[PDB]
RNA sequence: CUAAGCCGCCCGGUGGAUGGCUCGGCUCGGGGCGCCGACGAAGGGCGUGGCAAGCUGCGAUAAGCCCCG
RNA sequence: ACCGAUAGCGAACUAGUACCGUGAGGGAAAGCUGAAAAGCACCCCGGGAGGGGGGUGAAAAGAGCCUGAAACCGGGCGGCGAUAGGAGGGUGCGGCCCGAAAGGAAUGAGCCUCCCCGAAGGAAACCGCGGCGACGCGGGAGUACGAGGGGAGGGGACCGGGGUUGCACCGUCCGUCUUGAAACACGGGGCAGGGAGUUCGCGGCCGUGGCGAGGUUAAGGGGGUUAAGCCCCGUAGCCGCAGGGAAACCGACAUGCCCGCAGCCGGGCUUAUGCCCGGUGAGGGGCGGGGUGCGAAAGCGCCCGGAGUCACGGCCGCGAG
RNA sequence: CAAACUCCGAACCCACCGCCGCCGUAGAUGGGGGGAGUAGGGUGGCGGUGUAAGCCGUCCACCGAGAGGGGAACAACCCAG
RNA sequence: CGGCCGCCGAGACCCCGGCGCACGGACCGAUUGGUCCGUGAUCGGGUAGGCGGGCGUGCCGGUGGCGUAGAAGCCGGGCC
């Protein structure tokens, strides 16, 4: 369960910078491969060309608030987004 | 006291990932490697180059998960990834030709760890 | 599930309709007391609450807690959301999150606010 | 980079803060002397404790020499000579001269001891030697040259 | 449609808590300034305002007198 | 990064004043109308103080003046109220009363009727039999029922909650020393404000962070700034790198060997996890060797194969009230 | 006849070994470090003492530091934590 | 006094639902953590005392705001 409160553009770096919340009561927090997964499906994305900056629960919440990128190409990839978030993507 | 963990969020990254690696390739050393960095920073380890060359064969793939510290000689070829180099160990570890790497990187190499050995 | 949801929110009703209003010791006996209704531990080496006797006023436990799911949510089933202004009230989710004007938000921001929420489609729990 | 709450804020409704009954926590009768009393010399009531964890508190031991006259002897060891030796070329105290290396140990050591391993052939001058240096050195193959 | 009496709410009295305010305190690295008196000091007593009791200021020229700015 | 009128100097104010003691000496309480006095003209009553009208003001904030809490007192309203016993309360419900908002609710309340599933538990009518008897056994039957979980129909405004009181059962107040408190053991008329693990120095330890065989500055100096913030320098000093001995003085494993956890490697079983066998094994343990003190010597004590130092926060010990 | 006798001598207790049982790699036995409080106990069974009450030890069951259901109320008795 | 029959009687024992805790696991947090699953006949009284988390008050550095269309404070109520 994905709502997306807000998406922005931003063409002086050129990327889709995407937040939302996931529903998920009675539920663990979604893996970080399930979340790309399904909001790549959904909002139609470049699977290679996005990453998810980070996924947050809040106590005894069952909504996590999660922040994810999509960049228009990899050299903006490689440019803006560096190594460690890279590796954990697992997009390079 | 109870035992507040690493306060760096580099290191709590990387305890993480660790974790995840050793799940996703099940392999132990990551996990080992992750619950080592994660003890106290008083009793953290710190290697010197001399333990190093001590007990380290020519092109082998070291492990510290903690500090390396440059107080001794160095004469193998030795790929060495640590939390942590001082300056002369790093220096002493080039000139000696291995590689002082981090933990990312090692595991990058060696997702699966073979042959990696643990030393404290 | 909307049936456990349900199922969930009549037990906590019936729960909190059943647990009682924990007070301090001796709190009727006297205006200090009276006027400032908490409750503290006894802690007395006599005390009959503390020694936990039938015929006396109980003691909070772990145990009286709301069920997990349904912890602080408002008797209506949503969640409440303290909103001071209309940038607040715009970032609630309408199907599962209803909005409660700060007490100190005035008359004029107020019928700005209600009339957000009301094009919005947002529950608000103080309509003035 | 922790920092904590003192702990009188969560004792601040114990009523006693930890001391036990009502009538401990007193003055120098709860401790039993102010200080260092009762160690043994006279009051025994922490003779107990003497005994165990703080001997020789009481008595007295041999002389000591005037700081005057007392002549402090600085030492190092083959093994910080040859760990060091960079440091030393870096700093003047030792150098080629012509095939063989040296080093003038004498700016800021009066005595080598011999301690370690000496690989590579030095020769060292020095004022004071130990034994197991000289034959550690003359194995190596280096000299130590008697300052 | 019970007399006194008891508990709760409202109104009124008594009282002066809380809240807000502050020309007053407290503490400071740095900077400034540091003795008066027989040419009669400091501290006091007594007087002094049209209506003037206290404080403050003045001294029979007495909440003041004269001169340059 | 001090206090905000019981605080802060004793004194925010006619405060070292009023006042106490022969005398040395001791020493309070006391701040606030309003934007503007616009500080209530005129009428009725009263001996007056004042009361009622009427005016000013956005608001009486009316000088007995910003807000006006609690205790206490008077009146109004709701409940009980002259045959009833327990520290003044606890559980459940009934009578009377309130019930706009913030709780549910005409997208349907209390309420009425019907249907399905159902944990632990669990009858009886009737039939047959055993027992002197209370009664029991087999069938009925694990049936009727059963906490709770679902569905349908009818009706159309309450339910939750609150004040008081009644009934049934239970309940001898609070803090404190004490083996033992309702105590004929001590502190307990009411309310409001104030009130008790603080600071430094030394030391042990822990949580975290920096550098690392090195660590760190002290006093002080320069730059810059509204400023004491900020930047750079400053090796004096302190701890550590070598210990033993009263002292003279002497002066050590950068691994010779064994055992071995985690990890790694090979094999077998197991769906997998996992288990077992065999090697290698950092850290760990044990030998061997070494420095020094005592010894004629043997032999023992201490030490020896590099981790320390600085900072922030916390606990504790000792000395200062 | 014997507490200050033993030609004999239990129940019972203790030390060690094997096994059953239980605990332990989700880390026991053990070791190191930090912080305490406790130096008036009571009832109950047993032993010495005393006319007895009591005094002094011992056993660790209950109160101390323990609710609920009973003994009419009960610290200690029964069920029960 | 020697036996028996049936009932009544706790927070004990059994069952359904909920909370926390201890341990292990998966996933996710830019400073101690968070969500969910698994086991608990062998977790749930408590004085002295030890340990962990959380609520409240004044002021400072930031960040986001409310208020004469009515702040703080005070009085009686609803909800968590």
């Amino acid at each position: 369960e994905i709502r997306i409160k807000e998406i922005k553009e931003n063409k002086l770096i050129g990327r889709k910078e995407i937040y939302f919340e996931i529903y998920h009561p009675g539920e663990p927090t979604p893996s970080r491969k399930d979340v790309k997964g399904k909001l790549v499906a959904m909002l139609d994305l470049n699977p290679e060309t996005t990453v998810i900056q980070y996924i947050r629960s809040y106590f005894g919440s069952y909504i996590s608030k999660g922040y994810a990128k999509a960049y228009d190409s990899k050299e903006r990839m490689l440019y803006i987004e560096p190594e460690y978030i890279l590796i954990r993507d697992g997009l390079i | 006291m109870k035992r507040t963990g690493p306060t760096d969020p580099n290191l709590r990254r990387l305890i993480r990932y660790l974790r995840k690696k050793s799940n996703e390739y099940g392999v132990k050393i990551w996990k080992d490697v992750a619950w080592r960095l994660e003890r106290p920073r008083r009793q953290r380890a710190e290697v010197n180059v001399s333990k190093i060359n001590r007990y380290a064969n020519d092109g082998e793939m070291i492990v510290v998960p903690g500090s390396v510290l440059g107080a001794g000689k160095l004469e193998k070829k030795v790929i060495v990834a640590a939390w942590k180099f001082s300056e002369t160990a790093r220096r002493k570890i080039i000139e000696a030709g291995g590689e002082a790497i981090t933990i990312e990187e090692l595991i990058e190499r060696n997702p699966t760890g073979s042959g990696v050995r643990i030393m404290e | 599930d909307e049936k456990e949801f349900k199922r969930l929110l009549r037990v906590r009703a019936r729960l909190k309709r059943k647990k009682p209003r924990f007070l301090r010791q001796e709190w009727w006996r006297y205006p200090k007391f009276k006027n400032d209704p908490k409750w503290r531990r006894p802690k007395g080496i006599d005390s009959k609450m503390r020694l936990k006797l039938k015929g006396k006023p109980r003691s909070p436990s772990i145990g009286w807690s709301s069920p997990k799911l349904v912890r602080g949510l408002h008797p209506s089933g949503y969640e409440e959301v303290l909103v001071h202004n209309v940038k607040e009230l715009e970032a609630l989710d309408p199907k599962r999150q209803a909005a409660r004007i700060a007490h100190t938000v005035g008359k004029k921001k107020r019928i700005e606010i209600i009339k957000r929420a009301e094009e919005l489609g947002i529950k608000v729990l103080n309509p003035r | 980079m922790i920092r904590r709450r003192k702990k009188v804020r969560k004792l601040r409704g114990s009523h006693t803060h930890g001391w036990g009954c009502k009538k401990k926590h007193r003055g120098g009768g709860s401790k039993g002397g102010r200080g260092m009393a009762g160690t043994g010399k006279r009051n025994k009531s922490k003779w107990t404790w003497t005994i165990k964890y703080a001997p020789d508190h009481l008595g007295k031991r041999g002389f000591s020499r005037p700081p005057e006259v007392q002549r402090e002897v600085r030492v190092v060891n083959l093994k910080f000579i040859d760990e060091h030796l960079d440091e030393l070329m870096q700093m003047g105290i030792a150098y080629e001269e012509g095939g063989k290396i040296i080093v003038d140990v004498t700016q800021f050591a009066d005595k080598v001891l011999g301690t370690g391993k000496l690989t590579r052939p030095l020769v060292i001058k020095a004022r004071a030697f130990s034994p197991k240096a000289e034959e550690k050195i003359k194995a190596a193959g280096g000299e130590a040259v008697l300052v």
